[PDB]
């Protein structure tokens, strides 16, 4: 059953500046890793599909990079909505499994 | 119509049916097994073509029963209808031969 | 009776015979060798069925000498065995289309 | 001139400018795409070959869509004239079996 | 004596040269590559009948130019020579069946 | 994404010894790196090619081996004019990458 660890689990930057999250997999998934937002009380929100690619809806400043065990989700310009829990979910092999989560602090 | 051409086009689709069926199948045996590969559509219907063809990459292959059973199908229908294709275009062969020699 | 479907047929039965005997051999012959995965029945016969049809996945492989002896037996009935049946489908083809001309 | 042999020739000249237009397109369709290893032309002339004879060594195979309709097409046109080579030899066989009985 | 018949086994033994030259070469061409495997001369052997039988198991494949090219003439070879033997069963077939019907 | 280490940053070495850039894949790359020098102010210039290919125009000083995941970049006998940055590159899986550089010292 993949692993997947997302480190650090707290994330601080300053309003306006680039930020990078990352989601390690214990074994090599191509680019099989989808990320997902959930704001305080919120249901979770789909932001990248497949490592890189894009949403419909979601703003462009999201992007995501990486392939075999390392992928990272970036935000250029970091802005207050953003302030939420980040997770990354794989589907490369059953069962799809979900990391721990990154908390991102302004 | 000249049934060879028939047969063979019957074939194909017949071939494309078993792809996608074979697709679906795929997923839904392979789905339940831990480290299993074969779960999301598009790249089993690819899986399937590739074993249909027989070329088998290995990049990704059923490890469940039924999931075998499913690509033993695939396969021979896969085998079934390019040796159909192989045997019509001998008979288009042997018959056009026969009338560069008049019968 | 028709003698291509009949050989067509002792071919479908004979490479069923083949698969078994080949998958209880395989593990026969592999069982002994460091690191060998050939070695339970149930994939065994995956394996050999897997190779007869040459689909070759390389999920699993012989790796002594007479695992792979048989593994060339496999191939080459199961190589035999298909291309015995594309040659049916040709002679009832090339049988039928000398219908549709009278003869 | 023997349609069989002229057909024979004309696959083989054909599944050329597959192989090549193949290794051409696939590196033109996998570069992009990360941890694709389809990315260099000589590698993927080796490729399209492996892939076209249905050998398959999974050394190297593609991982986007462009690439496996790319991979499907090179499949398709070895199988499709190997598969011509052989009915052209079952033709010669036939015409000269027909010749050793008279007719 | 039966063309196709004898085109078969001259099939076979011409096969069987191809696989023991290509062990040969295979051996010869890549050592003096880093990182080649297909470098001692029985499982080059094996190497070759999984090339020529195409079933390609990806335990064992060239990574050099020469390599390659021999690994082209082997699959071409197999692929020629277990079709040939098709040919040869479609002939027999036919040639049968019309006795079957008299002729 | 392909990560190519290379370590020591800089390498000190005297007057016509033998010296060894290593660099190093996060994963097996068969032979498929290429090695570059840049010399102050200059353009990168390829001197090894697939690990191991020699290129004409460069002194039969330099020599690669390797295959994997090591690669070593050699010069037998150095002297001044071999003072610069020496970068590994990948080309086995997309996109390429760079190693971050090794400095020659004498
Ligand atoms: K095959
Ligand atoms: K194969
Ligand atoms: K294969
Ligand atoms: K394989
Ligand atoms: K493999
Ligand atoms: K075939």
């Amino acid at each position: 059953d993949i692993l997947l660890t997302q480190s650090p689990a707290i994330l601080s930057v300053s309003p306006g500046e680039r930020v990078s999250f990352s989601c390690r997999a214990s074994q090599s998934i191509g680019t099989d890793i989808h990320w997902y937002q959930q704001r305080t009380n919120g249901s979770p929100r789909l932001l990248i599909k497949y490592a890189s690619e894009s949403i419909s809806g979601i703003p462009s400043r999201f992007s995501g990079s990486g392939s075999g065990t390392d992928f990272t989700l970036s935000i250029n310009s970091v802005e207050s909505e953003d302030i939420a829990n980040y997770y990354c979910q794989q589907s490369n092999r059953w069962p799809f499994t979900f990391g721990s989560g990154t908390k991102l602090e302004i | 119509s000249a049934l060879h051409w028939r047969a063979a086009g019957a074939a194909t689709v017949l071939l494309v049916i078993v792809l996608l069926a074979g697709s679906y199948l795929a997923v839904l045996a392979e789905r339940g097994a831990p480290g299993a590969q074969l779960i999301t559509y598009p790249r089993a219907l690819w899986w399937s073509v590739e074993t249909a063809t027989t070329v088998g990459y290995g990049d990704l292959c059923p490890v469940t029963l039924w999931g075998r059973l499913v690509a033993v199908v695939v396969m021979v229908a896969g085998i079934t209808s390019f040796g159909l294709v192989t045997a019509a275009l001998a008979t288009w062969f042997v018959g056009r031969e026969q009338e560069r020699r008049g019968h």
